[PDB]
RNA sequence: CGUUCUUCAACCAACGGAAUAAAGCUACGCUAGGGAUAACAGGCUUAUUCGCUCACAGAGUUUUAUCGACGAGCGCGGUUGGCACCUC
RNA sequence: CCUAUGCAGCUUUAGGGCAGGUUAUUAUUCAAUAAACUACCUUUUUUCUGGGACGGACGCUCUUAUUAAAGAAACAAGAGUGAGCAAUGGUUUUUACUAAUUAUAAAAAAGAAAAGCUUAACUGCAAUACAAACAAUUAAAGCAGGGGCAUUGUCGGCAAUAAUGCAUUGAAGAAAUA
RNA sequence: UAAGUCAGACGCAAAGCUACAAGGUUUCGCGUCAAAAGGAAAAAAGUCCGCCAGCGAGGCUAAGGUACAUAAA
RNA sequence: AAUAAAUAAGUUUAAUACCUUUUGCAGCAUGGACCAGCGAUUAAAUGCCGGUAAUUAGCAAAGUUAAACUAACGAAAAAUA
């Protein structure tokens, strides 16, 4: 009788020249309307996301066959194509986390507090419990 | 966008540019405008001037006893208080509360607007220079009680708040600056016995 | 809500069971009272529509109109209010011919300090 | 991220794994744990009702941690207010704390430039030396080497202080490490008193087999500090500690190696090695070598005799690298922000004391500013001409006829400006 | 949680740190035979009924039922 | 608490794991230990025991045992005997030359050890203590703990 | 006997699904409420109904005597409807 | 007349029970058990809705009007779907090819078909974002291990937009305790 | 504020449903009422001007008015 | 809705009770004939969040209960010698 399918946001995020940083996304679509340009990714549904810090652009290709593509590009800080720069964007990382911290206060809690710790697999943290919980380090050899 | 939930996109968008100013320096270092960004002033045109007004009212004495008054044939306009009276000797208005003056004191009225007797009139554009009208003051009173009342119907909205207005007494003396017409001068003794106080 | 003390003392002046029964008698000073508060902001209004039909009327009795008397006031500098203009039309009718001749025909003769510079 | 709301960034594992543990101590890794003075704040505003005197000296040895991350720049205005409040702590704590916990607290509010008041520093070193010192003994090298460094700083020249803290330390002078011993020996220096008591003799004798251990700061200092104390070099450390920096010669920093040349130069022990000298200062020079450390470069160098040479013209990049540091100016460059140069950290001020030093140096080295168009020393009385027109309300009458001389010296008398 | 409801939960007096309890039995040198009780599985179905049920899972107090006779 | 109907909070999943029983042990850290000793409170030139923590104040109620952790920098050799530790505050000790044993108490034992005047002031002997420990515990215990200790110099 | 990990299944399609399961009559009816909501009357609307004008095609056959249409516009509130504004 | 945390009486091949009689089986010299028949006890019998009943509908996708940012309702309108594929997945080579889907101006260094080898339709983790009351739902750089095709690139299923179901209870493989 | 609210109404301007009807119904942009006294249009919730702490026989204006009713050519 | 604001005392102008419930009530929607007396978020235990103090709390009387605290990276070198 009635009825509606939940909404979809098809649509750009960013404009030219706004800043982004690695993994956010730029374009929403259905179709590949919108081509990967530099420094931007393609994820299997054409989510368009970028992959370095720098600032977004558009552009327009006319294709041998007489098609029009168009691409989406993220442009270095000072416009640095070297491959030093991903040492720079490794550290800008890094700071911009401690910038939210700082303006969001202490009481916004970004790591868990238990009264136990979280068991180890393959060298990294695992969220999954063993079967017995045990004391770390309160046991000797036999 | 459907969501109510607010946007914290210019949160993550400030965290950004903070972050890259923080950690690399800028090329420019000066900018015109802040250079020649001259001194604050005041304003951009001259001042416009105030218009000179006589003195309202000025205390000149006090009353010693008793005494009489006896009518004449003269009357002037003044301005006091914010509003203008009409008035004659052995007359009484009433005015909102003066402040600097006491019961039994003479006070002279500089305000003068308009004069007139049964033979000439004199007009101020607006105030007459030279003529002046004295008063002895008589009261500093409390007026009626007004009853102050609100109410909005099925709102459960009532307010009540009596008051008391406060107010002055005087009782106009003499008039100073028009002649009375000829045999209409008042030929005896009409006024009280003034210790004058006030020398400048 | 008011007091039996109060209540009574306003309704002395009533009619009938206005005057001395509590509960018709709290309506009625209630309902007074908001006329009180309307009544003093209107006296305002009508007194200055009585000074200037006073004003009008002495106006036209000399061949003048009571608004080419207010422009022409303010183009000499008088600044005499309405309350002070009807009460000379009333009972001053030479000064108050005097001013509208000055305003008609500007023929004062001029005061000044030193009579003889 | 998925665990929390939009904007607040995720965990960290090394973090989330210190506080999510079965063992108690949650407010001390708490303050540990904090990344700047505001927050560290909040952790004791919320935690008031708990504290204790462990928490307290924590809180004053994390303002040394703050202060190292915010460098190229003076104590802020939040630091300063943070140490205030927590002196309220100390002097409520004051009888309860022990000889480790007061060194701690010393340390702390010494490195922040803060004055402890007299009467409040004079109840700490009671309780260090409360019973002749007999509870010293049941300390770390650790707790010594910060009481001796802590109260130095502090400026507290109590004799009967030093006399017993000395008693007591003296005989396990033998088993401390390098380091801690180079530390005691910088204290010694510095205190006229102890100059030629039994006790630096011991310091010098117990550092003698000890000398391989020093780190390269340490090292420097201690030689240093051991040619004013020994010049006879009767115990043979001066002797010992030239050996390893001739074996060692490029294998320290920057900075260790200028204190240690200018340290050789003033001994009069000069040797045909300014060719290998000059070639470090070069490779280095943008970085490694402040205000401070640059004067020292030209005191030895001037002073060793080392002219300057068509191929390397260190007194040239010298200047240059003087103005840098004066004028303040920074790079955007990629390699420059990540090679963590001196000259990109800001502005300081510098005081007039440092730039008359400098300008009398650079009259000295014999080479022209003026006169040609490209000059060694154009660059450096440049800038020093902008630098001065900003601060002339410190000019004086002497101060004025010093830099005259060198203007002089240098051939700039005309009243003209710097061609560059 | 949601901060609205973590809120309640702490405001009516919520602590618990643990999964389960932990059972003072498995402490060594304190074991009592007498009381021995063999462990039981936890029980994950909440008390729905409207009448003896949680008052905090049903939005009024229902009448209770008629008993046999 | 109630959400009208929706019944959010009951549609998350059940856990069941039971945690460690040594989590009814009083937790004393090294570092605490220490000062007490700095202050004068604990006597380091003798062994040191739970009842002599108890009477000192560092351990404030004891009814299974006491766990010792954490590091610490020493310079001075400590014998202690507690009921558990890990193996960080066991390389503290040792570094200096202490020595760390843990003792295994019953509950009519841990009594005996706490409280001698309790049984002396009624003329009761001290309680015995055990034979030992369920084969199930090895690797948590050293020795079987005395009632009255034997206290030696150090 | 209990715990953890890797996984799946049934009724939940009234598809945020749980009191395990599970149909009707009341004109013999009872209580608590609503003009938040129907049946009669009033109100708004005028599709429909009715009337008038333009249109003069077509029948009568010189006549717009009389009858009378396609189509368009306007009016009425009396026909069949729509809404739920007043009163439970 | 409609709306309730509704009440009551009556009816039955609506659910459950056996507590009188009859009947069936078994046992001692007025008894015990019950998917039967009669009697009796107790419980259930949605909501939306141009009033209610009758009829219809309830999950999830695509498209139309409210213009060319996003979003936006009615028992408004026009169409799909509760799957399929052991290759129709992954990856290399060749070229007289450039289609089709429920619907649709996707796409040329891309696809389809043909030929060859394969199982990444993996194990353990993850910065940062889209969306969003919450629950869940969506995209994803990167790190370690074992692999596939190439020979230094790609593979954590399928052009994309639908093919689904919380917790509880039950069951299976393995591992650790007791 | 771990509060109240989840019955909304009309004017101008658009679209769906109805009959390019309804003081109809469903969305959407602005305003007003709701919770707003005072002035103008006849009475005047939603239109036009304009937001009331109190008193006063001072003055200037808005919308709207200027042969009588009814202030002002 | 029986009053209000004024007045030369003749009169003139302004002015559809209250409560409850509603998108909207002078309401032809609800309740009250009038007066006096009576008549409705109270107490206990526990938890959360502010304010004001004590500077651990209770017993006992040199010894015991309750609570609280208990390792995180030992990182500074400011010597015009
Ligand atoms: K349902
Ligand atoms: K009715
Ligand atoms: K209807
Ligand atoms: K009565
Ligand atoms: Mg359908
Ligand atoms: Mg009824
Ligand atoms: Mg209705
Ligand atoms: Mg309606
Ligand atoms: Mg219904
Ligand atoms: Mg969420
Ligand atoms: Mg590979
Ligand atoms: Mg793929
Ligand atoms: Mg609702
Ligand atoms: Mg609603
Ligand atoms: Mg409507
Ligand atoms: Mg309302
Ligand atoms: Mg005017
Ligand atoms: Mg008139
Ligand atoms: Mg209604
Ligand atoms: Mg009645």
């Amino acid at each position: 009788q009635g009825g509606k399918s939940h909404a979809k946001n098809w649509g750009p995020k960013f404009g030219d020249g706004e800043i982004v940083f690695p993994g956010m996304i730029i374009m929403r679509q259905k179709q590949g309307i919108y081509s990967p340009g530099y420094n931007v990714g393609r994820g299997r549904d054409y989510t368009i996301f970028a992959k370095t810090v720098g600032y977004v652009e558009y552009s327009k290709l006319k294709t041998e066959r007489g098609k029009t593509r168009r691409y989406i590009h993220v442009v270095p800080i000072n416009d640095d194509w070297s491959p030093e720069y991903q040492k720079l964007a490794d550290e800008l990382v890094v700071r911009r986390a401690e910038v939210k911290r700082q303006i969001l206060g202490h009481h916004v809690h970004t790591e868990p507090a238990f009264h136990f710790s979280l068991p180890q697999r393959n060298g990294n943290m695992s969220w999954l419990l063993n079967s017995v919980h045990k004391f770390p380090g309160t046991t000797t050899l036999a | 966008v459907r969501t109510k939930l607010p946007s914290k996109r210019p949160f993550l968008q400030t965290a950004s540019h903070l972050a890259v100013n923080s950690l690399v320096p800028s090329v420019r270092t000066n900018r015109w405008a802040d250079l020649i960004k001259g001194p604050a002033v005041r304003s951009c045109i001259p001042e416009i001037p105030e218009v000179p007004k006589p003195s309202e009212y000025t205390t000149i004495g006090t009353i010693e006893g008793p005494y009489t008054l006896n009518l004449e044939r003269v009357f002037g306009v003044v301005e006091l208080a914010g509003s203008q009276y009409k008035v004659t000797p052995d007359d009484v208005i009433f005015t909102n509360l003066l402040h600097g003056i006491e019961v039994n004191e003479v006070v002279m009225l500089e305000r003068v607007m308009l004069l007139g007797s049964r033979s000439n009139t004199i007009i101020g554009r607006p105030y007459i220079p030279g003529a002046c009208v004295l008063a002895a003051v008589e009261e500093h009173f409390l007026d009626g009680t007004v009853h102050v009342f609100k109410r909005k119907k099925r709102k459960r909205y009532r307010r009540y708040k009596p008051t008391r207005p406060m107010m002055t007494t005087l009782r106009i003396l003499k008039v100073l600056g028009i002649d009375p017409a000829p045999g209409d001068e008042l030929g005896i003794p009409s006024g009280p016995v003034i210790k004058i106080t006030n020398t400048e | 809500t008011f007091s039996r003390e109060q209540v009574f003392t306003f309704a002395k002046n009533f009619t009938g069971r206005a005057r001395n029964v509590y509960k018709v008698a709290l309506r009625r000073v209630e309902r007074g009272l908001q006329h009180s508060y309307v009544g003093r902001k209107e006296k305002k209004r009508t007194i200055r529509s009585l000074w200037i039909q006073r004003i009008n009327a002495g106006c036209r009795e000399h061949g003048f109109a009571y608004s080419a008397l207010i422009n022409g006031l303010n183009q000499e500098n008088i600044q005499l209010n309405r309350k002070v203009l009807s009460e000379l039309a009333m009972h001053e009718p030479d000064s108050f011919k005097a001013v509208l001749d000055q305003v008609r025909f500007m023929k004062g003769q001029e005061i000044y300090a030193n009579v003889e510079p | 991220g998925t665990i929390f709301n939009t904007g607040v960034p995720g965990p960290r594992p090394e973090v989330a794994q210190k506080l999510s543990t079965e063992y108690q101590g949650h407010i001390l890794r708490m303050i540990s744990l904090a990344e700047s003075a505001s927050e560290l704040d909040e952790v004791l505003w919320s935690s008031k009702k708990h504290l204790r005197p462990v928490h307290i000296a924590r809180s004053c040895l994390k303002l040394e941690y703050l202060r190292t991350k915010e460098k190229g720049r003076e104590v802020s205005e939040p630091i300063k207010n943070l140490a205030s409040e927590l002196e309220n702590y100390v002097e409520l704590y004051s009888t309860k704390f022990t000889i480790g916990q007061v060194s701690q607290l010393v340390r702390g509010l010494s490195s922040i430039r803060r004055n402890i008041q007299p009467d409040l520093l004079l109840k700490l070193a009671a309780v260090v030396v409360a019973d002749d010192g007999r509870q010293v003994q049941l300390a770390n090298e650790m707790d010594c080497r910060d009481l001796f460094f802590g109260f130095f700083s502090q400026g507290f020249d109590n004799e009967l202080f030093w006399k017993r803290l000395s008693e007591s330390v003296l005989p396990r002078l033998p088993y401390f490490n390098a380091d801690v011993v180079s530390t005691v020996l910088r204290v010694v220096s510095g205190l006229r008193f102890l100059h030629n008591t039994e006790f630096a003799h011991a310091t010098m004798t117990a550092l003698v087999p000890k000398v391989g251990d020093l780190s390269p700061a340490r090292l420097a200092d201690a030689f240093f500090s051991a040619s004013l104390l020994d010049p006879t070099d009767v115990s043979g450390l001066n002797a010992k500690l030239e050996e390893r920096f001739l074996r060692e010669f490029t294998s320290f920093p920057i900075k260790d190696t200028v204190t240690m040349f200018q340290t050789v130069t003033v001994r009069r022990h000069s040797t045909p090695e300014l060719a290998a000298q000059v070639a470090p200062l070069v490779a280095a020079q943008a970085h490694q070598l402040p205000v401070r450390h640059l004067r020292r470069a030209l005191e030895g160098m001037v002073t060793a005799g080392w002219k300057d040479t068509a191929e390397i013209p260190l007194y040239a990049i010298l200047a240059k690298q003087a103005a840098r540091l004066v004028l303040g100016k920074q790079s955007a460059a990629t390699s420059a922000i990540l090679g963590k140069h001196v000259d990109n950290q800001g502005y300081q001020r510098t005081p007039v004391q440092l730039l008359r030093q400098l300008a009398r140096i650079f009259a000295n080295t014999g080479l022209k500013a003026g006169p040609g168009a490209n000059q060694p020393l154009a660059p450096y009385f440049a800038a020093l001409q902008r630098e001065l027109e900003g601060r002339l309300a410190e000019l004086d009458e002497q101060v004025t006829d010093d830099f005259a001389e060198s203007f002089k010296k240098v051939g700039i008398a005309e009243g003209a400006r710097v061609q560059i | 949680l949601h901060k609205a409801y973590a809120k309640k939960l702490l405001k009516l007096g919520f602590k618990r740190r643990f999964w389960t309890d932990p059972d003072p039995q498995m402490v060594p040198g304190f074991f009592d035979p007498s009381k021995y009780k063999p462990r039981e599985r936890l029980n994950g179905k909440p008390n729905l009924r409207p009448d003896i049920g949680c008052p905090a899972l049903r939005q009024s107090q229902r009448p209770l039922k008629k008993l046999p006779r | 608490l109630y959400d009208g109907g929706q019944l959010g909070l009951v549609k998350f999943p059940v856990t069941r794991q039971i945690p460690s029983y040594e989590v009814l042990y009083n937790q004393l850290g090294v570092s605490k230990l220490v000062e007490f000793i700095q202050l004068g409170l604990l006597d380091h030139t003798k062994t040191i025991t739970m009842k002599e923590l108890l009477n000192a104040g560092c351990v404030s109620s004891l009814k299974y045992g006491v766990l010792l952790y954490g590091n610490v920098s020493l310079s001075f050799p400590i014998n202690i005997e507690v009921t558990a530790c890990d193996d960080r505050a066991r390389r503290s000790i040792e570094a200096a030359g202490g020595k760390v044993t843990r003792v295994y108490y019953t509950k009519d034992g841990l009594e005996g050890l706490l409280f001698p005047k309790r049984f002396t002031d009624k003329n009761l002997p001290l309680p015995r203590p055990a034979v030992a420990w369920h084969p199930k515990f090895d690797g948590k215990f050293d020795a079987v703990g005395q009632i009255p200790p034997v206290y030696e110099a150090v």
